[PDB]
């Protein structure tokens, strides 16, 4: 089985000062609310991603199925506030979390997991239905079902992803009823 | 009910600031002037009957285009809404919008609703 | 006597009312609230600063700077310094 | 709210509150005077008048937020009032809370 | 504007009524207080107003 | 901190209690309790055991005034669900809320599923969910030594 | 001759006393919050018994 | 309320607006009707102006005018920030009690003078 | 003392109100249940004199009360509520 990415999330620093108030009148698109955040959130249609703006200038991207995208969509909304008057530049550009899901196809039990590791996988029922299991070897939470679904999230990279799965595949192989 | 509402308003409203008026010291036939000037241009406009009428960084602009015109936005010939929003409910690209007490000027009419409920796709 | 309640009643009430309403805003237009604590000093000489935060919606913190640059905190005898509008 | 002062009926007694003014019939400031009292009479009516309960489907262009108010640019919107249906292509709606 | 400027003087009779009140007891502080009220809710008024004009 | 303590506590002294019982003793929400628990295991890198289903039996019969043999037969459902499976990724308490009901049916002292479920503190819409999932295999669950006032066949079902 | 029942009438309503203050206590805590108030939180069950 | 006209505190914001002007550096003569055009307070009626010039101004304990334009109340002597070694070199004076809350503002930034100060003899001891 | 005095302590109380909204609160009816055991599980079994010394248990009654809740908000509005057997 291979996952599948669901969001890229990356930061990217303009590096000069944002008029917040002035950013989301000009920019189309544009929603700001100071109470609730400090970020003007604007949002592109090809690419589905969400751009958060800050005085800093630094960009957050989040929801974009791949690298590339959550890249091309960060540059489209920088230019955009370069139309503004504001100067952009791309520093520091990091992809901070990487999110993959895949369906193992069979079902799994939650108990056996538990049982095998108690350290690595933490799971209360009445909490949430899903089992929690944390790996050392791979620095992401793998989230165990029922159904046999499996959530992998908070990798820096899209390999550590895969290796975390196929590393977990003959324990969940095992635990299949 | 909507050009009865509009007339009542501008009686009110001149019954109101005739004080006004009178503590300046502007004659009393001046405000009655104002009054029969806001029922005029009503009249000539004709939009609402009236009774009274009746009477690398450095290439960024190389990824050009991508983006809505601003212009597009505002031509004036765009149908005019007044409301008030209960709240408004976003999920995922779709909106969900709750309005009150709103008049909507559609194909030259006024509409008012005591509550609305519109879903858009964005 | 064992009761199972998923959350207590007293708590979610207090939970919506936070998201209902924000207490304050964030730093921004600080000329705008500079014109407010005029209009409070121009009503009374001195001003709570716990008034003052009911007034403006600018952090306690950035409205003292505001405050420390039109006016001084003084005790009146009574310490609980209150912030009066600098004499020069 | 100001918002119902830039409306046809609001804007037409702008104009003529002006006109008084360029004459020198009213002194300057009075007709900012009437335009709060227009508020407090145009809210009160609005508030309490009562109207027909409707729905309506349409595709969202644009969203604008600031200073808690929301401002909607609509396109290709079916507006249905009771048996009427109301078809055009665009609508511009701005609510104000 | 002479009968204006007497009429202001009726306004000032009216005060000196108020003194009276005053030393009886609150209307000058009721009013002054109500127009404070009023400016906090204009404050709010004059930033929506401005983004009314902006809009269209 | 405290509350998030005592429910891992309970765990390690192997007689668990539900997590709405804290919450009903505690101001602090469940959902920010829950969130300390999961810190705390980590500061004290305490193993993870599952809730015994037969502890919460005992206390909710008991509320009910259920007689001790129908307390038993709803535990004996409980436990030959869970190793049959009838429920897949299913909450202990609300297994043990239609078993109780399903004991309850068949015995004199029926009790109504709302009633159970208020005790319970689960949902009665997912009490009866739980209840049509382990229908089918009712008279499988029922130990074999009862004695049913009311046929399995001729059960309410809710 | 003082009967027993007199003697834990006494030495209760000493306990009663406590049991309200330690209500009035929570309850002000409870006011000045204003999110709400609860008497079974209020009610301290240790001190009577 | 007193004697006031129209927005409370602007006879102390265009005092206040007098001083930042000669803080920035940009230095002109200003008529009570020039200050008002230029904080965009000229529409405040004919009434609140005339208030204004006949008793607000007056009022103000400090406010100084020269001739024809007021002179800002809070600072009669020029930000020249300079000669600060003279008022040094005479201890009679302590340096005319000289406070860096009037300095950093008179035209340069705190971070530049504090280089400034650690460079030059001038030494500030603060009690 | 038990079945008389106990309920005409809580009967002679003033009512006690914090406030600015205030809440009151009144001890009515006095409720009392035969003695019983809290066990580990938490279920109740009834206590036994001669059982009570093997097991050093303190031989007591449960103690309860119906208490009135009345909040009014300033409004001119007052809520109810009818706590009983506390």
């Amino acid at each position: 089985i291979v996952p599948q990415l669901q969001n890229i999330v990356s930061t990217v620093n303009l590096g000069c000062k944002l008029d917040l108030k002035t950013i989301a009148l000009r920019a189309r698109n544009a929603e700001y609310n100071p109470k609730r955040f400090a970020a003007v959130i604007m949002r592109i249609r090809e690419p589905r991603t969400t751009a958060l703006i800050f005085s800093s200038g630094k960009m957050v991207c989040t929801g974009a199925k791949s690298e590339e995208q959550s890249r091309l969509a960060a540059r489209k909304y920088a230019r955009v506030v370069q139309k503004l008057g504001f100067p952009a530049k791309f520093l520091d550009f990091k992809i901070q979390n990487m999110v993959g899901s895949c369906d193992v196809k069979f079902p799994i039990r939650l108990e056996g997991l538990v049982l095998t590791h108690q350290q690595f996988s933490s799971y209360e029922p009445e909490l949430f239905p899903g089992l929690i299991y944390r790996m050392i070897k791979p620095r992401i939470v793998l989230l165990i079902f029922v159904s046999g679904k499996v959530v992998l999230t908070g990798a820096k990279v899209r390999a550590e992803i895969y290796e975390a799965f196929e590393n977990i595949y003959p324990i969940l192989k095992g635990f299949r009823k | 009910t909507v050009p009865k509402l509009y007339r009542s308003v501008i009686e009110d409203v001149i019954n109101d600031v005739r004080d006004i008026f009178l503590d300046d010291g502007v004659d009393e036939q001046v405000l009655m002037e104002l009054k029969t000037l806001w029922e005029n241009k009503l009249m000539q406009s004709r939009a609402v009957d009236g009774f009274h009428s009746e009477e690398e960084e450095e290439p960024l602009n190389s990824e050009d285009d991508v983006s809505d015109e601003e212009g597009q936005e505002l031509f004036d010939t765009e149908n005019v809404v007044v409301c008030q929003y209960d709240k408004i409910h976003r999920s995922k690209n779709k909106w969900k919008f709750h309005l009150k007490d709103g008049i909507m000027n559609l194909n030259g009419r006024d509409y008012i609703f005591s509550k609305a409920i519109g879903d858009a796709e964005w | 006597t064992n009761y199972k309640p998923v959350a207590n009643h007293q708590y979610n009430i207090e939970y919506e009312r936070k998201k209902k309403e924000d207490g304050k805003r964030a730093r921004a237009d600080k000329q705008h609230v500079l014109d407010m604590l005029f209009s409070a000093f121009e009503k009374h000489q001195y001003y709570n600063l716990k008034d003052l935060v009911d007034i403006t919606k600018q952090p306690v913190v950035y409205l003292k700077e505001i405050l420390k640059e039109i006016g001084v905190q003084n005790v009146k005898g009574i310490h609980k310094n209150t912030w009066e509008l600098k004499p020069e | 709210y100001q918002l119902y002062r830039n409306t046809t009926l609001g804007n037409s007694l702008q104009e003529s509150l002006d006109e008084l003014i360029q004459s020198q019939q009213i002194t300057p400031q009075l007709a900012l005077q009437v335009l709060l009292q227009f508020d407090k009479a145009i809210n009160a009516a609005l508030a309490q008048r009562v109207r027909n309960r409707v729905n309506f489907r349409g595709s969202l262009n644009t969203y604008r937020f600031c200073d808690n108010v929301w401002t909607f640019v609509l396109n290709d919107v079916e507006f249905r009032e009771v048996t009427e249906l109301i078809k055009v292509d665009k609508v511009k709606i701005v609510a104000c809370d | 504007a002479q009968l204006k400027f007497f009429e202001q003087l009726d306004q000032i009779e009216k005060q000196r009524k108020d003194e009276q009140e005053r030393e009886i007891l609150q209307l000058r502080l009721k009013q002054k207080a109500k127009e404070m009220q009023q400016q906090e809710l204009a404050q709010m008024r004059q930033r929506d107003a401005n983004l009314t004009a902006l809009a269209a | 901190i405290a509350s998030a303590c005592l429910y891992i506590a309970c765990r390690q002294e192997g007689v668990p209690r539900t997590f709405k019982e804290i919450c009903a003793v505690s101001r602090i929400s469940k959902k920010e309790i829950g969130r300390c628990f999961k810190l705390i295991l980590k500061a004290l890198e305490t193993s993870v055991d599952l809730i015994t289903t037969g502890d919460f039996m005992s206390r909710f019969c008991s509320n009910l005034c259920l007689p001790k043999q129908v307390q038993m037969a709803a535990t004996h459902i409980a436990r030959k669900a869970v190793e049959l499976d009838l429920v897949p990724g299913r909450s202990p308490i609300s297994v043990a809320a239609a078993a109780i009901y399903m004991a309850s049916q068949a015995s004199a002292e029926k009790r109504t599923q709302k009633e159970i479920g208020d005790i319970a503190g689960v949902a009665d819409v997912t009490i009866r969910q739980s209840y049509r999932l382990i229908y089918p295999r009712a008279p499988d669950l029922f130990p074999t030594d009862f004695k049913f006032d009311t046929p399995v066949d001729k059960l309410p079902q809710l | 001759l003082d009967l027993a029942g007199p003697l834990l009438a006494f030495l209760f309503r000493g306990m009663f006393k406590n049991l309200l203050k330690e209500v009035r206590i929570y309850a002000q805590k409870f006011i000045d919050r204003g999110k709400d108030f609860n008497l079974e939180l209020a009610i301290k069950t240790r001190i009577i018994s | 309320s007193g004697s006031s006209g129209y927005k409370f505190g602007v006879l102390a914001k265009i005092v206040n607006y007098m001083k930042t002007r000669h803080q920035r550096g940009d230095t002109h003569p200003l008529t009570l009707d020039e200050i008002l055009d230029e904080t965009q307070h000229l529409d405040i009626g004919l009434k609140q102006k005339q208030w204004l010039m006949t008793e607000a101004l007056v009022n103000n304990p400090k406010i100084e005018v020269i001739d024809g334009k007021y002179a800002f109340k809070p600072k009669y002597n020029v930000r020249d920030k300079k000669a600060l070694l003279r008022l040094l070199d005479q201890h009679d004076q302590r340096g005319l009690g000289g406070i860096l809350l009037e300095d950093i503002e008179e035209a340069l930034p705190n971070s530049q003078k504090a280089v400034k100060a650690l460079g030059d003899q001038i030494l500030f001891v603060n009690r | 003392f038990i079945q008389m005095s106990v309920q005409r302590i809580v009967e002679d109380a003033p009512p006690i109100d914090l406030q600015p909204p205030r809440y009151l609160l009144k001890f009515e009816q006095i409720y009392l249940s035969k003695p019983t055991h809290w066990e580990r599980d938490g279920a109740p079994s009834p206590m036994m004199p001669n059982e009570a010394r093997l097991r050093n248990l303190t031989y007591s009654a449960p103690l309860y009360v119906d208490i009135t809740k009345t909040v009014i908000k300033e409004g001119e509005e007052q809520l109810q509520t009818q706590h009983q057997k506390t």
